[PDB]
């Protein structure tokens, strides 16, 4: 994802030399693999947290020696 | 010196199941309920 980024993105970096800009086209693409490169790890970083000490684990389930779900029953 | 047990178990709501001596009070299951209750009282004790 990151192959039709990167050429397109250093396009825009050369781009000023009296603070000159690249062209619609280039500023897309470079945009769009840079997106695409950050969609494998958005899913990933993606995480909702355990279940809090407040939450219990019922009586709809076996007793193991403690109760009330604080990352054991 | 007695001829039978002297200890005489009561239960409560009694039976077998599986065969398995099962017996239990009235509010066995309704301590889900319980710690049910216990979680929303708490959670509303942080956003007050």
């Amino acid at each position: 994802s990151a192959v039709s980024a990167v050429f397109h993105n250093l396009a825009c970096r050369i781009a000023p030399d009296y603070a000159l800009e690249a062209t619609a086209k280039i500023i897309a693409t470079a945009k769009y693999g840079k997106e695409l490169l950050y969609k494998q790890t958005a899913i990933s970083r993606a995480k909702r947290a355990p279940y809090p000490s407040r939450m219990p684990t019922g009586s709809g389930n076996s007793f193991p020696n403690l109760n009330e779900w604080h990352y054991f029953p | 010196a007695g001829e039978h047990i002297p200890i005489v178990p009561v239960f409560g709501e009694w039976g077998f199941v599986e065969d398995k001596e099962v017996y239990e009070g009235v509010v066995r299951l309704t301590k889900d309920g319980q710690r049910l209750r216990n979680m929303i009282m708490s959670f509303n004790a942080d956003i007050v």
